[PDB]
């Protein structure tokens, strides 16, 4: 039984005054809330107060978004919005400029409501604004040179209000007049405007283009390519994004012929070169808006290719026949005599059949039957023309290559090109509306104005190289498709900058080494620290430490040669300390010079009670190092001190050759004590053994990502009924 | 080339099987003659049976899994063929004894159980046949060297305790399957099991730290066994070992 | 734990991480704990773990990665390229033997042999991760 929620606590503040509390129920109409507030506070004129939120939103209470009301929030009272509108209207034509400034600032800041905007517009606000703007054309000129900054800021606030009103669409479409466009044009034409004013003007222009088409023609009549290029000189990324967005708006609702015209103008101005030298070479904070700009410019280039490739090339065109004749002349000047250029059509058909029976074409009477399907259609003709123009050496090599293919696996150029074009259109999502959240950008599209063609040429050349290396067959079409898709995606993820460097790095890349090194780094970091991975190794540590201790004890059983104390007067310094094969007793004592090692027998001190050993002091606490008489040891053996203390009066002080053997011995002694190890070698061994074990165990999860959150526990039947018998 | 070895052992099994089938074809009850070659025949059969076994492959379970997946254990069918041949063999088992005693020991002490379960009744059959032969007297003549060879096998390191227990269960069943001589056989088997666990203790302590008293008690137990069973050879050799240990202590 | 159906398309039961101790039969399962499941349920799987083939353990479907592939990787066409996944599974068996190898490698100090074995097995796992996906020419 949840407690009733009809009672809540809310304090309604005042500006400069201390709070008073009341219980407010939002289910009842706002009229009841106002009546109860006035009754509690004994305030008359209930229609002259309202409710607004004093949080970061600074909005009033609405029937749609009153759910943000939560217990314990700052809420200060304001006057009713009707009174606010009335005082703003009174102060619009007041005698104080500071009052006008603050009133317009508040009006612009609190211009984020729709219904209150409806109420204010019901007071002929839009008409009054239009009248004061039209009559204010010559009014502000006298004081323009005096208060340009404040006037410009007020204009920016009013333009922001205009933009948000248009976004809500409260103002009618036909209410737009030429005065607004003329004023914006006058603002643009001024050569002493700040960067912000230019950005706002271009935003207004792109909004105008998005609205209709004839106004786009009007603004384009006053748009020159020579004025938007200086905007690129600015190092600010925001202005670059705005200019690119306006450029895209120029390509939105225009005829395709004018699209081609302005594309040719851009090419003759070489816009992509200055773009690459300006925005590509910048190493500042790239905005996702610029990524959207790159994506939409890529879409524009794709549409500029489609509107000329969407049509079907008629096989009956004599001009098409002449074009393909010239193309095959400049391509196949190895098997075809030059005399056929001015010859008859019989030799033309003979060359057609003899050169297309080697290129996977079935029909020999109508060779242009394959040119009626798009994409790409005539794009392949442009690509082969470009090959003949620039890659004539490679073109001739390819011409002499496919016709000489004696492996019975000749690749149909047309079919392969069509398949690759289809795959590229599918991966690049050709024909879909721009995304509102995705911000993928390819900086390599700005290297050339014909960048997509260069990309396709590099792709097909790489495919030809890989296929020549592999000598593929007709049974691995799916393999070819998947490998080319994977390599294209991997190339796109690398974010190249230049075409030649991109193509070189295509060959420079290893066989998915990035994934392996990333997996190794992630595993190492998880070993250092992770929630769902690190606990796995530390969860299971029963065998590693136990077998490490067993190894240390086996090292103790075999033993070695030890050293004695103050062995300078006919005292041998070679002796042995062997652990029992039952691992309970120690055999040690005075022995002789033994280079061989330990001699199996009973020593002088053949007994050592391991249950009576308290601990093993390591370091300067060894009693034998504290002699002040004549048997002082060297400071060099400060790293070689360890004593087996027992009886509180007898000490078993031993001498080690170097560091690692002493570490082994102290690890063995603690293992006898059943404690943690104190050897860097053990830590050296501890990491790898766990690393080796988990490296062994991770193969089950290879090719499968491991979720971080704990998987849920799905329901199970309560009964243990076995449909299939166990065992 | 373990694969070469296992293939060779498979074809060895095939050769032994065809030997058995041709022997059944033309060495029946009419051919009571020339049966001395069966001695060396089964001698070689066991000599082949005594390699490539569970403890040989015990190093890693993967070897056992792969061999049971490809071939399965062959020593099992070696024992099965031996036991069915002995079932079909005939009443001339008396001459087998001084020869057959040695070979059957290793299959007696197999690491496995199930084939040993199926094979144990051969001891019941040979004991009743020993009574058939030795009704004109006693029949120590198998059990003596049986104990001796058991003695030798455990000294080689193949003794077990729960195997005894299963032995005792089986021989209790056999005594229930038999008549008044069952008491004789069962007390003999009591001696057998007690001495076998005696030597099991000996082997499990001869690897541990020397204690020198449980081993000596076990040795005097084996001395009681030998003096009661009218045998002296291993008795004198083990008292020699006792004298050696005394000298050492 | 009812409604269990025989199935042969789940022999490769891939875990996620150390499973909770909610079930007594279930433990902190290791990464390479492939469960050879012989029973099929909508949201759970009980089968034989690799470490203990004689003990069953009921595992959630959300904890089980769907692997229809069997040891025979051509009957279900799981192979990225034919004649390669048998190599990967025999390599898995090889490394499961490497387990007992390094287990027995520490009984005796084989420092030179141990270090060269470390290098060789390092290259081995490197090449296995490299060829986890087959997309190279046959040579």
């Amino acid at each position: 039984m949840p407690p009733p929620a009809d009672i809540v606590k809310v304090a309604i503040e005042w500006p400069g005054a201390y709070p008073k509390l009341m219980e407010i129920d939002q289910k009842k109409p706002l009229s009841a809330i106002i009546k109860e507030v006035c009754d509690g506070w004994s305030l008359a004129n209930h229609e002259y107060f309202a409710l607004q939120h004093a949080d970061s939103s600074n909005f009033y209470i609405t029937e749609k978004n009153r759910n943000e009301i939560k217990n314990g929030t700052i809420l200060r009272l304001t006057t009713s919005p009707a009174q606010n509108a009335q005082q703003l209207h009174e102060r619009i034509q007041s005698s104080s400029m500071d009052a006008k400034l603050e009133a317009l600032k508040d009006l612009a800041s609190l211009s984020r409501d729709v219904t209150f905007a409806q109420e204010f517009i019901n007071l002929d606000g839009i008409s009054l604004l239009t009248q004061m703007v039209e009559s204010g054309t010559e009014r502000y000129q006298k004081l323009q040179k005096i208060m340009k900054p404040c006037f410009g800021d007020m204009l920016s606030f009013t333009l922001t209000a205009f933009v948000e009103l248009m976004d809500h669409g409260i103002v009618s479409w036909d209410t737009f007049s030429v005065a607004f466009i003329k004023k914006i044009a006058s603002f643009v034409n001024k050569s002493a405007i700040d960067i912000s004013i230019l950005q706002r003007s271009l935003a207004i222009l792109e909004s105008m283009v998005l609205n209709s088409h004839d106004l786009y023609q009007k603004v384009a009549q006053e748009i020159t390519i020579g004025q938007l290029i200086p905007h690129l000189q600015g190092s600010d990324q925001e202005i670059q994004t705005y200019t690119i967005a306006v450029i895209n708006a120029l390509f939105l609702k225009a005829p395709d012929e004018r699209r081609q015209e302005m594309a040719n103008i851009l090419a003759q101005k070489q816009l992509r070169s200055i773009i690459l030298t300006h925005v590509i070479r910048a190493q500042r904070a790239i905005n996702n808006e610029m990524a959207h700009q790159l994506y939409v410019l890529q879409v524009l280039t794709f549409n500029l290719l489609e509107d000329r490739m969407m049509t079907k090339m008629d096989p009956q065109d004599q001009a098409q026949r002449d074009i393909i004749f010239e193309l095959r002349r400049i391509a196949f000047d190895a098997e075809s005599e030059p005399n056929n250029s001015s010859g008859s059509m019989e030799k033309r058909k003979s060359m057609y059949t003899r050169d297309y029976k080697k290129l996977g074409f079935i029909n020999h009477v109508n060779p242009a039957m394959d040119f009626t399907q798009t994409p790409p259609g005539m794009l392949a003709l442009d690509n082969m023309l470009y090959f003949a123009k620039h890659h004539q050496d490679a073109y001739i090599r390819i011409v002499l290559e496919n016709s000489s293919r004696e492996d019975k696996h000749e690749c149909p150029f047309g079919r392969s090109s069509i398949e690759l074009t289809k795959m590229l259109c599918e991966i690049l999502k050709v024909g879909e509306l721009p995304s509102e959240t995705c911000n993928d950008f390819h900086p390599m599209f700005f290297t050339h104005d014909r960048s997509f063609e260069e990309f396709f040429c590099i792709c097909i050349q790489l495919l030809n190289k890989t296929w020549k290396e592999m000598r593929a067959t007709s049974e691995d079409f799916n393999k070819v498709m998947q490998v080319v898709k994977e390599q294209v995606m991997r190339a796109l993820t690398t974010k190249p900058s230049s075409l030649d460097q991109f193509k070189s790095k295509l060959q420079n890349l290893s066989y998915t080494e990035i994934l392996k090194i990333r997996q190794s780094e992630r595993m190492n970091q998880e070993d250092f620290q992770s929630r769902p991975i690190l606990e796995l190794k530390e969860k299971i540590q029963p065998e590693i430490l136990e077998l490490i201790k067993q190894q240390r004890l086996n090292r103790l059983v075999e033993g070695t040669c030890f050293r004695k104390l103050n062995a300078r007067r006919r005292q041998d310094k070679f002796w042995y300390c062997r652990l029992s094969p039952n691992h309970k007793v120690l055999h040690y004592g005075d022995l002789e010079e033994s280079p061989q090692g330990e001699v199996p027998h009973d020593s002088l001190q053949d007994k050592l009670p391991v249950a009576d050993i308290k601990a093993v002091v390591t370091g300067k606490d060894c009693p034998h190092m504290k002699e002040k008489g004549a048997l002082k040891q060297n400071k060099e053996v400060l790293e070689l001190a360890f004593s087996i203390l027992y009886d509180s009066n007898c000490q078993l002080n031993f001498i080690a050759p170097d560091k690692h053997e002493y570490c082994i011995w102290t690890d063995g002694l603690n293992a006898l004590l059943g404690k943690d190890m104190m050897s860097d070698l053990t830590r050296n061994d501890l990491d790898t053994l766990l690393s080796m074990e988990i490296k062994l165990r991770l193969l089950d999860l290879e090719n499968i990502q491991i979720p971080d959150a704990p998987p849920p526990i799905p329901k199970e039947p309560s009964n243990y009924d076995f449909v299939y018998d166990c065992n | 080339w373990m694969v070469m070895n296992m293939t060779q052992n498979r074809v060895f099994l095939r050769a032994i099987n065809q030997f058995a089938e041709v022997l059944t074809r033309f060495f029946m009850d009419q051919a009571s003659f020339e049966l001395q070659l069966w001695n060396n025949y089964f001698h070689l059969a066991v000599a082949f049976l005594t390699h490539e076994s569970l403890q040989l492959e015990t190093f890693s379970q993967a070897k056992r899994n792969k061999i049971v997946k490809k071939y399965g254990d062959m020593r099992k069918e070696i024992g099965f063929r031996i036991r069915d041949m002995w079932y079909n063999l005939g009443p001339h088992k008396i001459k087998f004894i001084p020869s057959m005693v040695g070979p059957i020991l290793e299959v007696t002490l197999t690491p496995e159980v199930e084939l040993r379960k199926a094979t144990i009744p051969i001891f019941f059959d040979m004991m009743q046949c020993e009574f058939n032969f030795s009704g004109n007297g006693n029949f120590h003549m198998f059990e003596n060297e049986l104990i001796t060879k058991l003695d030798q096998e455990v000294e080689g390191g193949r003794g077990d305790e729960q195997y005894k227990v299963l032995l005792e269960k089986l021989l209790l069943e056999h005594c229930r399957k038999h008549k008044y001589l069952s008491s004789s056989g069962e007390v003999f088997a009591l001696l057998v099991s007690s001495l076998l666990e005696n030597l099991l203790d000996y082997r499990t302590i001869i690897m541990q730290d020397e204690s020198k008293e449980n081993r000596m008690s076990c040795t005097v137990n084996v001395l009681n066994f030998y003096k009661e069973k009218k045998r002296e050879d291993i008795y004198i050799r083990y008292l020699y070992k006792l004298r050696d240990l005394h000298r050492d202590c | 734990m009812a409604r269990w159906i025989p199935t042969k398309r789940q022999k490769y039961g891939v875990a996620i991480y150390n499973y909770n101790a909610s079930q007594d039969v279930e433990l902190s399962l290791q990464i390479g704990d492939t469960v050879h499941i012989l029973e099929m349920y909508e949201g759970w799987y009980r089968g034989y773990t690799l470490q203990n083939k004689s003990k069953k353990g009921i595992f959630p479907e959300t904890y089980i990665h769907l692997k229809e592939a069997t040891v025979e990787d051509l009957g279900q066409h799981e192979t990225v390229i034919p004649g390669e996944l048998p190599l990967v599974q025999e390599l898995t068996s090889t490394l499961r033997e490497w387990a007992v190898i390094w287990r027995k490698l520490y009984v005796n100090n084989k420092l030179t042999l141990f270090r060269q074995l470390q290098q060789m097995t390092y290259s081995l796992i490197e090449w296995r991760s490299q060829i986890l996906s087959g997309t190279l020419p046959k040579d």
